[PDB]
RNA sequence: ACCGAUAGUGAACAGUACCGUGAGGGAAAGGUGAAAAGCACCCCGGAAGGGGAGUGAAAUAGAACCUGAAACCGUGUGCUUACAAGUAGUCAGAGCCCGUUAAUGGGUGAUGGCGUGCCUUUUGUAGAAUGAACCGGCGAGUUACGAUUUGAUGCAAGGUU
RNA sequence: UAACUUGGGAGUCAGAACAUGGGUGAUAAGGUCCGUGUUCGAAAGGGAAACAGCCCAGACCACCAGCUAAGGUCCCAAAAU
RNA sequence: GACAAUGGUAGGAGAGCGUUCUAAGGGCGUUGAAGCAUGAUCGUAAGGACAUGUGGAGCGCUUAGAAGUGAGAAUGCCGGUG
């Protein structure tokens, strides 16, 4: 129910290895800057 | 003042030997081979580096036991499952996998360290009188016994 | 040269800001702008404003190229923490840290 | 004798012993009292006689 | 101490059950703002020695001045009106070092006024001789009458 | 008068922390665990300065054994022969000679064998 | 050509021109020191002392009379409030071997 | 031969804030600069906040303003690490990277030997007995008056008020 | 090579195992209570795989020297296949 | 010079290190004090210097005197931060 020992800096960052976001899937707008793929401009 | 020579990968020269197991006792051959693999026969022995030689053991199927070891010596292994204790006799192991028999016997006489595993990887055992390492030109080696 | 902008005491926890910052570090300015525009995180418009400010500094104060700029540095430091409390059961109060960030962006032409 | 060169007579002065100031003095921790019992307590000990 | 610090009457929390260390008053010594354990208390540091030792000390200080050529006897001080410049020049003409103790037989008001403001110069009477004053001085400037009175009183 | 805590505490603790340079994680950062590890290091180093002499004598003996078996001799018999021949060369020197100059070692083996026969 | 010399209760393998570090000798820097206990002489001609090679010397020049790196000797006994810290710097003499005279 | 902002008043800016039906309890919180000269003007921004330009000896003295330790949180990278079993070090040791209070130098470290934290309390604790999340500050034989003993010093059949 | 006397200052009054002479228990207990010795306590180092109390032996510091003790010498792992 | 001794808990004895303040002497400091930070420095230990950065006005040394004089543990108190 509770941590028996505190988590070291090393273990914490090891666990955060995969905690990240990825670059959006984006494409240049041929006529109308960049946009999400399969989305309309909605602002151009 | 400190003057003791220390071998390193730049000056170590590892050779190849072939050892015939036919007519030899299992552990008596095994201990000498373990000595050879660990470099204990070299004047430049250095405990933290691998100074040993490569050993090829042929005719593993002709290794000999004394007493009633063929039927009374049992090899146990556990699979880490609740009842997973398995066994095989030394005689059945010699019949079905003499290379494993000799390899295990020798590796049991090496340290379980990282260096020990590396040094045990320099052993090649074959059940018959032929080996595939003619390119390394091994020299015949005679056991002191 | 190098141009810089800093947004201090942004009321977003640095852990969350750094996630977005990791995307644009080392990228070209236009690519970073597109990434920030299309990234769905609360930090994105704050970071976008810091980057625009850095690019404006470049152009106006140092007459830099404005099209050959890369995000040389991008980091978030910890600002002062607003200490708050949430009532819990049995008359007990639990701490809430409303953390802040200092956000820095450095652009450069590489010369 | 000058005020910048004062000297007490030999053997007339001695540094006082301060207990409970670390292990190396030999009187740290228990401060010479041993362990537990009445004589280890503050204000502890029976009346004389 | 813990009794003199303001407040601190009540037990801060019950002896058992809360999970905290047991405490008796918020003014205990280990508490911030708590009472001091021991520490300074107002007292005198004066003590006494046998009269014979006091006389021996005065004689020893005077004798040390005598050996180190720190004794200058003057005929008499002739100062009708206080003037620091005149006393300064007088000390210049007697080849005196910076630290000088001036000894007159009785309270000489003009000598005391003239020598008062000169740093390193101190004035006392024969009756007022003390070990600190003599020891601090590099030289003694004493009148004939003051020397005779000192010799009489200290034997 | 009052003596404030002052700077001596920080100076002493910082000394210990500097001694803990290179240790893992908190052991090079926090005074308490750093002090414990530096104490452990002193005790280990005291023990190991004594153990080092054993270790190196063992290494020399192993090498001398290998060299002697290269001349159809065991270590124990070779040392018995050298002692009976009055040769006082110690084990470090014997192993260094065996590594460096094979011929001189062979002559030493000849002397040891002659003293035994 | 090498020689085995005995000095400071230890033995050293030397060659001409080698710098060696030995226990402190009663000698001044710049002076010449002769080692008289030669156990073995190598090279083309090989000589084996029983225990010393009669008439053989190794001469060398003193380069330094120094003290070794500071060793902090620290021991303790856990839970017994007992420990000891001592410094140590071991004296040494540095020499350069000049001539092996078999 | 008192304190110097956790000290010294509870209180350097308060019997206030806050808590309690009430009697009553009772904090935290000092420092720009010599002088406000407290940043005209330009630029990004809704603003906040910044980058310049100025003031100033100094602006990493810009008001959350002297100094600014540690825990803790980040960015860069010289060495190293994805077959390995561990109180994390120590002794031995190649390889690589550096170059000092110039010293038989510094950083890292393949690989080998040895090795169950500390304190308390115990016959005996790696202990699965106690205590400590970490860092910092604060936190425990004192003083007065008597007694005894020792050392020191003065005088001595006297010594001392 | 101590011993005793007179003074200043203590701490200790939970002991443990092993061997041995005995009571008690059941010629049970890592039981318990006495006699005798050792060690631990307050003792690290080598041996007994690990293992306060057993065996060898009492660490002032340094050494990449040597001789031994208990215990050992086919490999792990020093030394006799 | 040549012999011996130097494991250690409770505890006894001795010698020292460092902190603040005082007296006297002698010094340092805007050509940069204290404090802080870094370093491959010195001493048998406690500990002492030097160099460089930061800092911006006080501080050492010698001898003696006096203590609110040394923290890692108290389910210690306060603050900060995991
Ligand atoms: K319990
Ligand atoms: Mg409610
Ligand atoms: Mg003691
Ligand atoms: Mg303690
Ligand atoms: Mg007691
Ligand atoms: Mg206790
Ligand atoms: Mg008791
Ligand atoms: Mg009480
Ligand atoms: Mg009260
Ligand atoms: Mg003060
Ligand atoms: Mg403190
Ligand atoms: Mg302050
Ligand atoms: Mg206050
Ligand atoms: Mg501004
Ligand atoms: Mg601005
Ligand atoms: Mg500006
Ligand atoms: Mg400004
Ligand atoms: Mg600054
Ligand atoms: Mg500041
Ligand atoms: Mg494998
Ligand atoms: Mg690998
Ligand atoms: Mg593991
Ligand atoms: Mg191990
Ligand atoms: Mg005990
Ligand atoms: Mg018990
Ligand atoms: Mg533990
Ligand atoms: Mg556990
Ligand atoms: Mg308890
Ligand atoms: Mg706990
Ligand atoms: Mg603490
Ligand atoms: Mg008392
Ligand atoms: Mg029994
Ligand atoms: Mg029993
Ligand atoms: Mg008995
Ligand atoms: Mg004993
Ligand atoms: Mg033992
Ligand atoms: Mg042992
Ligand atoms: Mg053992
Ligand atoms: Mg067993
Ligand atoms: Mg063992
Ligand atoms: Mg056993
Ligand atoms: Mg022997
Ligand atoms: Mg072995
Ligand atoms: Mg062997
Ligand atoms: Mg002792
Ligand atoms: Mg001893
Ligand atoms: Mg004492
Ligand atoms: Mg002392
Ligand atoms: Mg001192
Ligand atoms: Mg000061
Ligand atoms: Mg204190
Ligand atoms: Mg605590
Ligand atoms: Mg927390
Ligand atoms: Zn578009």
């Amino acid at each position: 129910a509770v941590p028996k020992r505190r988590t070291s800096k090393t273990r914490k960052n090891k666990r955060r290895t995969h905690f990240k976001i990825s670059v959006p899937g984006m494409t240049e707008c041929p006529n109308c800057e960049y946009k999400l793929s399969h989305r309309v401009c909605k602002n151009c | 003042m400190r003057q003791t020579f220390m071998a390193n990968e730049s000056n170590i020269e590892r050779k190849w030997y072939v050892i015939d197991a036919e007519g030899q006792t299992l552990g008596r051959l095994s201990s000498e081979v373990a000595s050879i693999l660990r470099g204990k026969n070299k004047v430049t022995y250095t405990p933290h580096v691998d100074t040993g030689d490569y050993v090829i053991v042929i005719n593993a199927s002709k290794i000999e036991f004394t007493g009633n070891k063929e039927t009374d010596k049992v090899y146990y292994r556990h699979s880490n499952h609740p009842g997973g204790i398995k066994s095989i006799t030394a005689g059945e192991l010699r019949r079905t996998n003499p290379e494993r028999l000799i390899e295990n016997s020798i590796k049991g006489m090496l340290p379980s360290t990282r260096l020990g595993e590396k040094q045990g990887k320099k052993l090649f055992v074959y059940g018959g009188a032929e080996h595939p390492h003619a390119a390394q030109q091994p020299e015949n080696y005679e056991l002191r016994g | 040269m190098e141009a810089k902008a800093v947004a201090r005491t942004i009321r977003i926890a640095p852990r969350k800001v750094r996630l977005v910052l990791d995307l644009i570090r080392g990228k070209n300015a236009a690519e970073a702008i597109a990434i920030l525009k299309l990234t769905n995180k609360a930090s994105s418009p704050v970071i976008e404003k810091v980057l625009m400010s850095a690019l404006a500094n470049a152009e106006h104060n140092y007459d830099m190229n404005t099209d050959e700029l890369v995000v040389k540095e991008a980091y978030a430091n910890e600002g002062p923490t607003l200490k708050r409390f949430r009532p819990r059961a049995q008359g007990r109060a639990s701490a809430i840290n409303k953390r802040t960030s200092h956000i820095t962006i450095v652009v450069s032409d590489g010369k | 004798m000058k005020l910048h060169e004062l000297k007490p007579a030999e053997g007339s002065r001695k540094e006082r012993n301060r207990v409970g100031r670390g292990v190396a003095t030999g009187n740290g921790k228990t401060s010479g009292r041993g362990h537990k019992g009445q004589k280890a307590r503050s204000g502890g000990g029976v009346r004389p006689g | 101490n813990r009794s003199a610090v303001s407040g601190g009457g009540r037990k801060p929390w019950k002896q058992k059950g809360t999970g905290r260390a047991r405490q008796g008053t918020i003014r205990a010594p280990q508490w911030r703002g708590g009472g001091i354990v021991f520490g300074p208390t107002p007292r005198s540091y004066a003590y006494k020695m046998p009269k014979k030792m006091r006389r021996l000390a005065l004689r020893s200080a005077l004798s040390f001045k005598a050996q180190e050529n720190g004794l200058t006897v003057v005929d008499a001080f002739n100062f009708e009106a206080p003037k620091t410049k005149e006393f300064k020049n007088v000390l210049s003409t007697l080849e005196q070092p910076k630290k000088v103790l001036v000894v007159t037989e009785n309270e000489d008001v003009n000598v005391e006024l003239s020598a008062r403001n000169i740093p390193g110069v101190q004035v006392t009477t024969a009756q007022g001789l003390n070990v600190l004053d003599i020891t601090n001085a590099d030289s003694l400037v004493i009148t004939e009458a003051a020397a005779k009175k000192v010799e009489e009183v200290l034997g | 008068p009052r003596v404030k805590g002052g700077t001596v505490t920080r100076a002493r603790r910082k000394k210990t922390i500097k001694l803990a340079k290179g240790y893992f994680g908190s052991k090079h950062t926090l005074y308490k665990v750093a002090k414990q590890q530096v104490m452990k290091s002193g005790q280990y180093a005291f023990r190991d300065r004594r153990q080092r002499k054993r270790d190196f004598r063992k290494l020399w003996i192993t090498r001398i054994n290998a060299a002697a078996r290269q001349h159809e001799m065991s270590y124990s018999r070779l040392m018995n022969g050298l002692k009976k021949a009055g040769i006082d060369i110690n084990r470090k020197m014997l192993s260094e000679i065996a590594i460096s100059d094979e011929k001189a070692f062979a002559q030493l083996v000849t002397k040891a064998k002659d003293a035994l026969k | 050509m090498f020689a085995i010399i005995e000095t400071g209760g230890k033995q050293i393998k030397v060659e001409e021109g080698q710098e060696i570090f030995v226990e402190k000798l009663d000698v001044n820097e710049g002076d010449t020191f002769t080692f008289d206990k030669v156990l073995f002489v190598g090279g083309d001609s090989v000589k084996v002392g029983a225990p010393t090679v009669e008439g053989a010397t190794v001469t060398a020049t003193v380069n330094k009379q120094g003290r070794g790196k500071k060793i902090t000797v620290f021991t303790y006994k856990r839970r017994k409030n007992s420990k000891r810290k001592k410094g140590h710097r071991q004296p040494y003499t540095k020499l350069t071997i000049d001539k092996i005279n078999a």
